[PDB]
């Protein structure tokens, strides 16, 4: 009786959590490079 | 916004150098056109 039921499946890969994780790491590394140089983001503008 | 003007200031300083030299180059061209029978300089 699952042939007339069960709803439709999804081929869903959660790549957006991985994309957001890489984006957040880029803001972390751009911030650490700023601090070691003594040139802030407030000092850049 | 003054510190964001500093990031692009390096591009303006070479620009003012070209304008300094092209105007010295224009002035020497103009010194030579004087001795060429042009009555506009009068």
């Amino acid at each position: 009786g699952a042939l007339n039921n069960a709803g439709k499946g999804m081929i869903e890969t959660n790549i957006g959590n991985y994309i957001q994780q890489q984006i957040n790491l880029l803001e972390f590394i751009k911030m650490e490079m700023a601090d070691v140089a003594g040139i802030s983001k407030q000092r850049e503008g | 916004t003054l510190q964001s003007s500093h990031i692009t200031e390096w591009l303006f300083t070479i620009h003012d150098d070209v304008k300094k030299r092209a105007l010295e180059c224009f002035l020497e061209t103009a010194k030579v056109a004087l001795k060429g029978r042009n009555k506009k300089f009068q």
